[PDB]
DNA sequence: CCCTGGAGAATCCCGGTGCCGAGGCCGCTCAATTGGTCGTAGACAGCTCTAGCACCGCTTAAACGCACGTACGCGCTGTCCCCCGCGTTTTAACCGCCAAGGGGATTACTCC
DNA sequence: GGAGTAATCCCCTTGGCGGTTAAAACGCGGGGGACAGCGCGTACGTGCGTTTAAGCGGTGCTAGAGCTGTCTACGACCAATTGAGCGGCCTCGGCACCGGGATTCTCCAGGG
């Protein structure tokens, strides 16, 4: 019971680009930006499972994502 | 808006140019 | 057949995607990409209702923030547009390792 | 159950008598004004450790250099 | 060719008018008072002292031109590319709808 | 007379579909974005004739520094009482994006 994903559209990706100040494109601007997000989320990933595995434990409540993420380089508020 | 709300293989040979359509009829009416 | 020039269509369609609080992200496929992450490696996750909405909204800061940096090093060379050397100059020097 | 709301109110009735504000605001300023607190708390621990002498100096030393 | 008459589109000043909306208001209740107990961080007096700064006295290490002199910064110029514009279409999450067993809890019934 | 067996509640999942829109992509026109080589010169290139300073080493103590008696200056227990805002609700003021009305945004083919 699992699903993937197909490719990360042009349009939500150019809105995308569009809150980035794209107003054309190349043909390296859809795909790549993926790439790194791919990229970047395997990484603090990886070091959530380092901490996870190294003492075998489960996670707590929301307030992980704000802490883990700040670690990593880009959090958030909202809440 | 047809197009848009709307959305087995069979065998099937040939035959043209040089053929001799055969055929062993007892032609007899 | 009321075709104008591309850019300033595109600058409308900025303006447009540039004034309200609207989700320019089409994106609950990238909750299933968060949820492939997730499940990748371990299970049984048992989390919170809302985590997802903050979760992506991080993932909009990076991306985001990843797409107005390279458009500044594309600006900095002669292409407007984004390019991946672009990104790769924006990723490298933040320390992506 | 417990809610800085209602001492927040009486502090808007000090500035404003009669405007409304949203819950959304109500949770960031939860969020914010706590981890404001944890890294205030944080800044200011071993402080007294960094010389034998061990206040309000160190809480002040935290906010001098925080902003 | 400039300048423009005329063509395309699209959401800003205030409501839809019935309800969002924040923490006043009923007072009570649970860790604050003050009744006494109690020994620990911060520190005042205390004495020269670490390595070398005021002189003198330094030797060259950078720091400064010249005499040309020898290549590339930004856009002309070039194809070239090329991918959105925004309509249109098909992959594509979430949330009820179904009918069941597990099983933690929980007592009907009971029993040693 | 409280627990042992086991009959009860039940609700929650293990999973598969109605209803569903967005999610990614096509798709054609072209025209602005794609990325660079040259022009040439300006943009740097550079290595030896010409000096202040830098990082110091020749006395004497010389601004800050670590220094051990014996403490001055305070911050946290418990026990009967009690008030702050919380335990729960929803009151009257003012909401909340496309319409009445359309000038803006953008290009183009003739006036000129």
């Amino acid at each position: 019971l699992r699903d993937n994903i197909q490719g990360i559209t042009k349009p939500a990706i150019r809105r995308l680009a569009r809150r980035g100040g794209v107003k054309r494109i190349s043909g390296l601007i859809y795909e790549e930006v993926r790439a790194v997000l791919k990229s970047f989320l395997e990484s603090v990933i990886r070091d959530s499972v380092t901490y996870t595995e190294h003492a075998k434990r489960k996670t707590v409540t929301s307030l992980d994502v704000v802490y883990a993420l700040k670690r990593q380089g880009r959090t958030l508020y909202g809440f | 808006k047809k197009e848009n709300r709307l959305a087995k293989q069979k065998f099937q040979p040939n035959e043209t140019i040089l053929q001799f359509l055969s055929t062993a009829w007892l032609m007899t009416p | 057949p009321h075709r104008y020039k591309p850019g300033t269509v595109a600058l409308r369609e900025i303006r447009r995607f540039q004034k309200s609080t609207e989700l320019l992200i089409r994106k609950l496929p990238f909750q299933r990409l968060v949820r492939e992450i997730a499940q990748d490696f371990k299970t049984d996750l048992r989390f919170q209702s809302s985590a997802i909405g903050a979760l992506q909204e991080s993932v909009e800061a990076y991306l985001v923030s990843l797409f107005e940096d390279t458009n500044l090093a594309a600006i900095h060379a002669k292409r407007v547009t984004i390019q991946k050397k672009e990104i790769k100059l924006a990723r490298r020097l933040r320390g992506e390792r | 159950k417990e809610t800085y709301s209602s001492y927040i109110y009486k502090v808007l009735k000090q500035t404003h008598p009669d405007t409304g504000i949203s819950q959304k605001s109500m949770s960031i300023l939860n969020s914010f004004v706590n981890d404001i607190f944890e890294r205030i708390a944080t800044e200011a621990s071993k402080l007294a450790a960094y010389n034998k002498k061990s206040s309000a100096r160190e809480i002040q030393t935290a906010v001098r250099l925080i902003l």
